[PDB]
């Protein structure tokens, strides 16, 4: 009984957890700070969403860090990311289910 | 006025003089500009007189290079100021085209 909107939002929201693993990160050492090399794969992943395509490209690398209770920011390491992205991946799987 | 017990001063502050209290300041008033997105204002004295309605050029060519205003706008016209991404316009420009 569900709603002919509901059929593809629930495909819309599990299919983006096949999407994120393509993120391809890539070493540019001058400082490790690796920005990924593309757009697609993390696009095919926010309009699935419908977040902001611009608060998701840059807030991936450059969140703001609660640090004690204040806000700082920073870029992250290469692998912090990497690893950091394929977590937002599952971690909608398991609030999905 | 201790020297033990995480082995140093303790109570009152700790071993730290009005030159300490100030540095402490010091340390994270700067840093917590570095925290953030600053925009600038530069402002110009228009002559030693006190006086109002009046500018004098030499005093301003001074002011001008040794602050290095030459090479902000130098700077501004030759870069690319907004490091932002690229999602950010498929998503919002469905509307418009």
């Amino acid at each position: 009984g569900f709603t002919s909107e509901e059929k593809n939002s629930m495909y819309k929201l599990t299919g983006a957890i096949m999407h994120f693993g393509n993120m391809k990160f890539k070493l540019k050492q001058r400082e490790e700070q690796a920005e990924p090399d593309g757009t697609e794969e993390a696009d095919k992943s926010a309009y699935l969403m419908g977040l902001n395509s611009a608060d998701l490209l840059k807030g991936l690398c450059h969140p703001r860090v609660k640090v004690g209770n204040e806000y700082v920011t920073k870029g992250q390491n290469v692998q912090q990311v990497i690893y950091a992205t394929g977590a937002l991946a599952k971690a909608v799987y398991e609030r999905m289910f | 006025p201790i020297e033990k017990g995480k082995g140093k001063a303790k109570k009152g502050s700790s071993f730290q003089t009005v030159s300490a209290l100030h540095r402490e300041n010091l340390n994270k008033l700067m840093t917590n500009l570095r925290s953030t997105h600053p925009h600038f204002v530069r402002c110009i004295i228009p002559n030693e007189t006190k006086s109002p309605g009046v500018m004098d050029n030499p005093l301003v060519m001074h002011q001008l290079r040794c602050n290095g205003v030459l090479e902000g706008i130098r700077i501004c016209r030759k870069g690319f100021p907004n490091r932002i991404l690229y999602g950010d316009f498929r998503q919002r420009y469905r509307i418009l085209n």
